């Protein structure tokens, strides 16, 4: 019983965000997975990143993959890096002291835009939901929450601290105030979604989904809807795929960044008219991000970020009349330190030199004490991968049938077996002391090999009736199990392949084979969702252990005792002890589908790319009414004596949170009241509180509006509460209280009067309608 | 004269005599009308 | 000509149009009355004709307009809904009763004919321009109307604004009009009833009001 948690982080350059580019040509900031990369361009070199304090699998840890940095966006004046992740949380880096210093929380899903004034202090947030935030720094907190929109927030833009244009994944587009306080004016923009948009000071771009973009004006005008807003031109044929991000620049010209692995830039001087077509910039791979810098309007120097771990730069020389080039200046460019396409195989070195291949046959060499590169070669797609420890060499079994071996001093291709087989080689052993290569193949084959002094000679091959997936040999080299096509594991006595047992029960095919370090236990896992331990002197099912929901990709041994890692498809590795049969921890690194996984050799850090380019070396340490009526009349009448000693001197926090007057304040109580109660709770109270209500009915007879609206609930309550103290309050003596009910009288039957004149009106009329048509129209 | 669910489906009418549009509602409010129907359902 | 809606004549007599990677007949066109002989296609203009055994023919052609119809149908609601929305903020009820009768949002017409009386509470029975609308209104807007002035007097804490819309309606338009307009005597029926009612129910609270005033006759006395 240990912990171990990871202490690296390889291939993690680009992430799923936007680049932001900072001048000295100069650094650029990334989003990295959990954390922001930034470096120069010249080099290259990862200046500095921020994460969390805890590491992942810890004792804090929770059972969840923590939320990717999905946006970001940084002043470099104030120096202020506001982050966006998954979940909805907005935490902000200091660039010079490293550290986050404040987070808020007010979205639910995934954020998409960012923007702040640090001349305002305040930043503006758009989510994958519908509301748009507006929080404040140094008031630390959401000023308001707009909210109009359903689908997302794609597209988003500001001026000054007046006005608003926001659009969404429903193509429309909605112009703000902030004064006023709410959305005026929208315009459904495109037939379906609306994703790009662009504000200049006159004009915006907004592009849609068949390379429709459009172009109109803003202006102040105080119609209604015109002036606003208008639908002035359209350009199209820009592409065939939807435009994803628009960005203006001049020293005259701005640029759309598609999902075609194209950009087009713009140049501006009816859409012929207006427009003009500058150049097109084209990558090979599908690009994410893209951020622009000129000067003096004679080159055009642009940074790139595409989905795979590159990072592209590109300058263009130009006279404001010729791009003057066919085709950009790649002159940097930043791939070295990730992988360029999914992982799938990797190896450690007794020296621990970890080993990562990948689809290129880019086989890169890792090391933990210095955590880069030392060298890679490149042979298509590659499957699997091995460390032979006599000379530290590596073999890379591939797609196409054909097996290589590259060596870490000297150059790539020594030998090259090809043609080794018909279909994909798919698995891949060795003997424990490096003689014998064994390789399970998609021809049902297994081809054993000699490794002659060097090239290597197939002594054997051995054909069975079903596919093959895993191959494993024992450590000592007394078995040897195959993973077949169907639920099968069969093993082999090595000396003489004897068939030895068999290994059934899975109904899916098994995906790992792993036999112990004195090689009594076999575990092995399908896609069945559940590992199954198993005997093998008699073939037995020890256990079977359901866990990892999508279906565990691969299981290994530590070689101290039976002690498992399992990794899946759904991102979580488990470690588990193989005789109390229960998981010790539940490590929830990464978010994709873990595809490699390698323990150390002796050690127990543990490596396990994902399919998002993850390297992870783990190593190892309640009032009543009657009551609440009183005491709101309390407070009402107080502050009503109280501005009428004022009004004859110039002859509350609650009244003031709520903003009601306290008429209205005391009107709210009475409807908030229940009838079944108000009988009671309008008995209960004493003469005092009685001469106090006719005092609140006279003020509401001043403010008749609010009369108008509560009739008949003000006749109730009144009637009863003088039916009730009838016998005191006429054997009381109060002139003023004489002219109240003089006031109240006239005004109660005033309108009493009137809405029984509208009724009376009404039912003569409509009686004289029934009436008249009755002689009519009927026989 | 009794009241009972409107004819247009663009439109619920309550017992109380007041008409809701489902396109002038907010999403809250859809959701909890829907909630309120949805427990009437399930006690019927 | 379009290459993906393959069409088919038919001997009941009539055509019918599907997209052809779909499997599922998209239009059906039924003209010609007994059989159906004779189909064609003009491509620059792709123009369908069609004969049958009878000697008459016709043509046929697809329409784009419609969904161009449709989309500033969209675009018109939208932007009728933004200037209701606005309205409903600043005022100019006239403007939102007319936006509100166009949509048919009876929740924000019962807000603005409540904030129009509230407003109203200081002949005249409404804002003027709001009582010209409400004279102005065509015969399926009065119909409309009526129904939820009917529901609204159905419940006894609206009955104020039905009787008040129903008070500027006959002040403002003909009875002759509201006689012959169809449909509307079942209205005018079910409204009657429950103005009885809650006449009946004013008139008793008249007078507890007459019980206010010899409260104050014997005090007086006393005093």
């Amino acid at each position: 019983y240990q912990r171990f948690e990871q202490a690296a982080a390889f291939g993690v350059i680009a992430s799923n965000a936007n680049c932001v580019w900072i001048p000295a040509p100069g650094q650029l900031i990334t989003s990295a997975l959990e954390d922001v990369n930034i470096w120069d361009i010249k080099t290259g070199d990862l200046v500095s990143k921020l994460s969390d304090g805890l590491p992942p699998g810890a004792s804090d840890a929770r059972g969840a993959k923590p939320a990717e940095c999905t946006y970001l966006e940084a002043h470099k004046d104030t120096d202020l890096l506001a982050v966006g992740y998954a979940d909805g949380v907005i935490k902000v880096w200091d660039l010079m002291s490293k550290t986050v210093l404040l987070n808020f929380n007010g979205h639910k899903a995934a954020i998409t835009l960012l923007q702040f004034d640090g001349t305002g202090t305040r930043l503006i947030s758009g989510s994958k939901d519908s509301n748009i935030i507006v929080w404040d720094l140094v008031g630390e907190v959401g000023l308001y929450k707009l909210r109009s929109h359903k689908d997302s927030i794609t597209g988003f833009w500001c001026q000054g601290e007046d006005w608003l244009i926001s659009t969404s994944k429903d193509g429309m587009i909605k112009l703000w105030d902030l004064k006023t306080h709410q959305c005026i004016e929208t315009h459904i923009a495109h037939t379906g979604e609306c994703w790009g948009l662009a504000v200049k000071d006159d004009l915006l771009i907004t592009t849609g989904t068949d390379s429709q973009v459009k172009i109109w004006k803003l202006d102040i005008e105080n119609d209604k809807m015109g002036g606003k807003l208008t639908e002035m031109g359209i350009f199209e044929k820009q592409s065939k795929q939807r435009g994803l991000k628009i960005e203006f620049i001049t020293n005259s010209f701005f640029y759309i960044q598609n999902a075609d692995k194209t950009i087009e830039t713009f140049r501006i001087r009816y859409s012929s008219f207006i427009l003009h077509p500058f150049q097109t910039i084209r990558s090979l791979y599908k690009i994410k991000s893209a951020s622009w810098t000129t000067v003096s309007s004679s080159k055009l120097e642009l940074v790139l970020t595409t989905s795979s771990n590159t990072i592209e730069y590109y300058s263009i020389p130009y006279e404001k009349r010729d791009p003057t080039s066919p085709a950009p200046l790649k002159t940097h460019t930043i791939e070295l330190q990730g992988q360029r396409t999914d992982v799938r195989s990797i190896d450690i070195s007794d020296d621990n030199k970890l080993l990562a291949t990948a689809s290129n046959g880019s086989l890169k060499i890792w090391n933990i004490k210095t955590h880069k590169c030392i060298r890679t070669f490149e042979c298509g797609y590659a499957l699997t991968c091995k460390f032979l420890p006599g000379g530290l060499l590596v073999i890379l079994g591939t797609r196409n049938g054909e097996l290589q071996l590259f060596d870490l001093a000297s150059s790539s291709l020594l030998d090259t077996i090809e043609d080794a087989h018909d279909a994909a080689i798919w698995s891949l052993d060795l003997t424990s002391d490096g003689k014998r290569l064994v390789t399970g193949s998609a021809d049902k084959t297994v081809k054993f090999w000699d490794f002659k002094v060097l090239k290597l000679h197939h002594d054997t091959t051995l054909e069975l009736t079903d596919d093959i997936l895993c191959v494993r040999v024992s450590p000592d080299d007394r078995y040897l199990a195959i993973s077949l096509l169907d639920n099968t594991v069969k093993v082999f006595f090595l000396d003489s392949m004897k068939f030895y047992l068999s290994l059934y029960g899975h109904k899916l095919p098994v995906l790992s084979i792993d036999i112990s370090f004195d090689s009594k236990m076999i575990i092995t896992s399908s896609a069945d969702k559940n590992i199954k331990i198993w005997g093998l002197d008699f073939g037995d099912c020890h256990k079977s252990l359901f866990a990892h929901q999508d279906s565990i990709m691969n299981v290994k041994f530590l070689p101290q005792s039976h002690n498992f890692f399992s990794c899946s498809k759904d991102a979580v590795v488990k470690y588990w002890d193989g005789e109390k049969f229960e998981c010790i921890q539940k490590l929830y690194a990464h978010q994709s589908e873990v595809w490699a996984l390698a323990v150390a050799t002796d050690g127990g850090f543990v490596v396990s790319s994902s399919h998002d380019h993850s390297i992870r070396i783990w190593e190892e340490t309640s009032l009543k009414a009657g009551e609440r009526l009183m005491e709101a009349l309390d407070l009402g009448i107080a502050e009503i004596e109280g501005l009428e000693a004022y009004n004859r001197d110039m002859k509350n926090a609650v009244l003031i949170a709520v903003n009601k007057t306290p008429e209205q304040y005391i009107m709210d109580t009475l409807l908030r009241i229940r009838m079944s109660q108000l009988e009671d709770a309008l008995m209960v109270m004493p003469f005092s509180y009685v001469l106090k209500f006719l005092k609140f009915i006279d003020t509401v007879m001043q403010n008749k509006t609010l009369l108008h609206s509560h009739l008949p609930l003000i006749c109730k309550n009144l009637f009863f509460i003088i039916k009730f103290n009838h016998k005191e309050l006429v054997s009381q003596k109060n002139e003023e209280l004489k002219l109240q009910i003089n006031r109240v009288k006239t005004e109660l039957r005033s309108a009493l009067k009137s809405t029984e004149d509208d009724l009376g009106f009404n039912v003569q009329g409509l009686k004289f309608v029934k009436q008249q048509w009755n002689l009519r129209h009927n026989y | 004269y009794n009241v009972g669910k409107a004819e247009k489906d663009g439109e619920i009418r309550l017992k109380n005599g007041v008409a809701m549009s489902k396109e002038e509602l907010t999403r809250e409010d859809k959701n909890r009308l829907r909630r309120a129907l949805k427990r009437k359902r399930s006690k019927a | 000509n379009k290459q993906k809606q393959l069409i088919s004549c038919g001997a009941d007599g009539l055509i019918k149009i599907w997209d052809c990677s779909s499997g599922e007949c998209l239009k059906t066109l039924d003209g010609h009355n007994n059989r159906l002989w004779a189909l064609s296609t003009m491509n620059d203009g792709d123009m369908i004709v069609s004969a049958d055994a009878d000697g008459v023919f016709q043509f046929w052609k697809d329409c784009e307009q419609e969904i161009e119809e449709e989309q500033e149908k969209a675009k018109l609601q939208v932007e009728q809904e933004q200037s209701l929305q606005n309205y409903m903020s600043k005022g100019d009820w006239t403007n939102a009763f007319l936006l509100a009768m166009t949509l048919d949002h009876p929740m924000r017409l019962f807000n603005v004919l409540k904030r129009a009386l509230g407003e109203s509470r200081s002949e005249v029975i409404f804002n003027e321009e709001l009582d010209q609308a409400i004279s102005i209104l065509n015969d399926e807007q009065l119909i409309l109307l009526m129904k939820r002035c009917r529901d609204w007097n159905t419940n006894a804490k609206t009955h104020t604004i039905a009787q008040r819309t129903i008070r500027c309606i006959l002040m403002h338009h003909n009875i002759a009009k509201l006689s012959e307009i169809p449909g509307m005597v079942k209205i005018v029926d079910a409204i009657i009833p429950y103005t009885q009612r809650h006449f009946t129910r004013v008139d008793n609270l008249v007078e507890q009001s007459y019980i206010l005033d010899y409260a104050l006759v014997e005090m007086d006395k006393l005093f």
